[PDB]
């Protein structure tokens, strides 16, 4: 199957450097054109860079806002494409997607988040939300983290229906969100309900069990 | 650079209705290199229409595309719930490659009252020194809704942060979270806490409460 594994994201101070890596598998990497695209809340969806196949001349192209600071390169023998970034600015913050083009068909990776800020990495505080009918609602409050993102699952993903994870809001220069899950009363607290909160930038994970008050 | 304009940015459609999204280019785009991406929340954009009118595998047949020169369009012959998402047009005919601003396509459905749940500050947060009271307003329609707080009967308004989800994929409803942040002292000074939801087109509100 087609797969693009991305890495190298995280938090970096303004003026710093960072390299995004993308390992391709499941196709002839040397035949594909590789692209980097950025999606950010304030700059929408914008193409960043492109490098073409060896048979197409191996030419690189860059968006104007990154020309001179970003260098795209590819290693066919390792089926990898890289985006090296120098003199990173606040405008470069966003989710970067690695994409591969063969014929007209285009495949995108899951994307990794790059944050250019002077603020420091802060792990989140995860608090359970237990109530004080035929269905009950539980929650987890993820408060005071930086940077984006955090991922929230319930019971390692086995609890997928009735889950609402809300977008993060900015509070006191940190991020805060909540996740709610609605289950039948016959399942809790007779069986456990646990929220898995992951914050990759701080390499943190909290498995918070929702015990009744 | 070819600037792509998608107007309007938000569009709504009934189930089964024919829908058309437009993409206007500042200069001519070769039709072979005009494509459309679909993005649903929590997922990467997926190539939905390539070369103006061709569908990749997995894309339902009710989708089509057309256009030429500087004017293109994506069409859904019959709107379905799973078609509610963001749609971007995109050109790679002239570099730099450019995307449109995107269109959030939503589907209309029957009005629904929100399931409201209120949660007190947990003991773990009280140990640290803060106190956040949480209120979920889940699975309502339309998106317009108001929430208000009361502490021992007194109406509250400050220290409240709200967050909305996108339209759900199966029941086409919206959800909202309302968080009231206070100090441990202020929370300890009072006992009764109330979160109520009101839709302006209705009188009877949905009220939840607890006592410290």
């Amino acid at each position: 199957e087609v797969k693009l594994e991305e890495s190298g994201g995280g938090l970096v101070q303004p003026g710093g450097s960072m390299k995004l890596s993308c390992v391709a598998s499941g196709f002839i990497f040397s035949d594909a054109w590789m692209d980097w695209v950025r999606q950010s809340p304030e700059r929408g969806l914008e193409w960043v860079a492109e490098i073409r196949s060896k048979a197409n001349g191996l030419a690189p192209y860059y968006a104007e806002s990154v020309k001179g600071r970003f260098t795209i390169s590819r290693d066919d023998s390792k089926s990898s494409v890289y985006l090296q970034m120098n003199n990173l600015r606040s405008e470069d913050t966003g989710i970067y997607y690695c994409t591969s083009t063969l014929y007209y068909f285009d495949y995108w990776g899951q994307g990794t988040t790059l944050t250019v800020s002077s603020a420091k990495t802060t792990p989140p505080s995860v608090y359970p939300l237990a109530p004080g009918n035929s269905m009950v609602t539980l929650g987890c409050l993820v408060k005071g983290y930086f940077p984006e993102p955090v991922t929230v699952t319930w019971n390692s993903g086995s609890l997928s229906s009735g889950v609402h994870t809300f977008p993060a809001v900015l509070q006191s220069d940190l991020y805060t969100l909540s996740s709610s899950v609605t289950v039948p009363s016959s399942t809790w607290p007779s069986e456990t309900v646990t929220c898995n909160v992951a914050h990759p930038a701080s390499s943190t994970k909290v498995d918070k069990k929702i015990v009744p008050r | 650079q070819i600037v792509l304009t998608q107007s309007p940015a938000i569009m709504s459609a009934f189930p089964g209705e024919r829908v058309t999204l437009t993409c206007s280019a500042s200069s001519s785009v070769r039709s072979s290199y005009l494509c459309w991406y679909q993005q649903k929340p929590g997922s990467s954009p997926k190539l939905w229409i390539y070369s103006t009118s061709k569908l990749p595998s997995g894309v339902p047949a009710r989708f089509s595309g057309s256009g030429s020169g500087t004017s293109y369009s994506l069409t859904i012959s019959s709107m379905e719930a799973e078609d509610a998402a963001s749609y971007f047009c995109h050109q790679w005919s002239s570099y730099p490659r450019t995307f449109g601003g995107g269109t959030k396509l939503e589907i209309k459905r029957a009005d629904a009252a929100p399931t409201v749940s209120i949660f007190p500050p947990s003991s773990e947060q009280l140990t640290s020194g803060g106190a956040s009271v949480v209120c979920f307003l889940n699975n309502f329609y339309p998106k317009d809704i108001n929430v208000k707080w009361k502490i021992d009967g007194s109406e509250r308004q400050n220290g409240v942060l709200n967050s909305w989800t996108d339209q759900d994929s199966k029941d086409s409803t919206y959800s909202m979270s309302s968080t009231l942040t206070l100090t441990k002292d202020e929370y300890e000074r009072h006992n009764s806490y109330t979160c109520e939801a009101t839709h302006k087109t209705s009188t009877s509100p949905i009220v939840k409460s607890f006592n410290r």
